[PDB]
């Protein structure tokens, strides 16, 4: 679970 | 022409590396820089990918999974344009800001990974490689290597495959079938020959990554993680690039 690479896969911005 | 409109229009534009070029080159500062461009343009690969035909369909799970296993081919490609248009394949154009001559090469302790991504940026010339097909062959990239036990959907990842290949056909149709059949097989020779690279370099940066703390290079957040935990994967056989051709 690669937290930093989800988090911009699931941000819109 | 709805699908290159789009390849077109979400195709990112230049990215730094932050390298200070007023310094004399060393291993580590070639490294370090090399590994920060690494962090952004992970960064661009993800929002591009985002906007792909089709890439949201896929399930979460394997949207992370494709990025991150296929972020080194992709990005050795993009390179490999990069420095075919702005130096005719004369250097590697990493950045505007990382530009690697002979010396560079060697200073990096990369120099036979570097032949061989010279020796693809010159196909780009050799085969006349259009901005068109360019464009096509790097989204393909993007689904070129899984799993050997599959992904979490693989029928809607095959379903992506599939389409994106065949898109790239409709780019090489030439009322003449065996110019069409020619170019084909040229392009997914050139496609296959990308992934023994990205593994040389797989092979470099986990071996680095291993020996970080005493080479004082560093590491950006991500590429750390996707490097202990991702490239391993590859590295041991259970993520495998997909070929056309058989080697
Ligand atoms: C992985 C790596 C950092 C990222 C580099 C990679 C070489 C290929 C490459 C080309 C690019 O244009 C982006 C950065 C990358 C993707 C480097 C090889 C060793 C180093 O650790």
């Amino acid at each position: 679970e690669n937290a930093l690479l989800r988090y911009l896969l699931d941000k819109d911005d | 022409p709805i699908f290159l409109n789009v390849l077109e229009a979400i195709e990112p534009g230049v990215v730094c590396a932050g390298h200070d070029n007023n310094q004399p080159d060393s291993f580590a500062a070639l490294l370090s820089s090399l590994n920060e461009l690494g962090e952004r343009q992970l960064v661009h690969v993800v929002k591009w990918a985002k906007a792909l035909p089709g890439f949201r369909n896929l399930h979460v799970d394997d949207q992370m999974a494709v990025i991150q296993y296929s972020w080194m081919g992709l990005m050795v490609f993009a390179m490999g344009w990069r420095s075919f248009t702005n130096v005719n394949s004369r250097m590697l154009y990493f950045a505007p800001d990382l530009v690697f001559n002979e010396y560079r090469m060697h200073k990096s302790r990369m120099y036979s990974q570097c032949v061989r991504m010279r020796h693809l940026s010159q196909e780009f010339g050799w085969l006349q490689i259009t901005p068109q097909e360019f464009l096509c062959m790097k989204a393909l990239l993007l689904f070129s290597i899984i799993p050997v036990d599959g992904l979490k959907n693989q029928k809607f990842f095959d379903e992506l495959r599939m389409n994106y290949i065949k898109e790239l056909d409709r780019i090489i149709a030439r009322k003449n079938p065996t110019s069409c059949s020619r170019r084909f097989y040229q392009l997914t020779k050139l496609l296959d020959s990308v992934q023994p690279i990205a593994r040389e370099l797989h092979q470099f940066t986990f071996d680095l990554l291993i020996k970080s703390h005493m080479v004082s290079v560093d590491f950006p957040e991500m590429m750390a993680e996707i490097i202990s935990v991702q490239v391993p994967k590859i590295l041991s056989g259970k993520v495998k690039p997909i070929y056309f051709h058989t080697q």
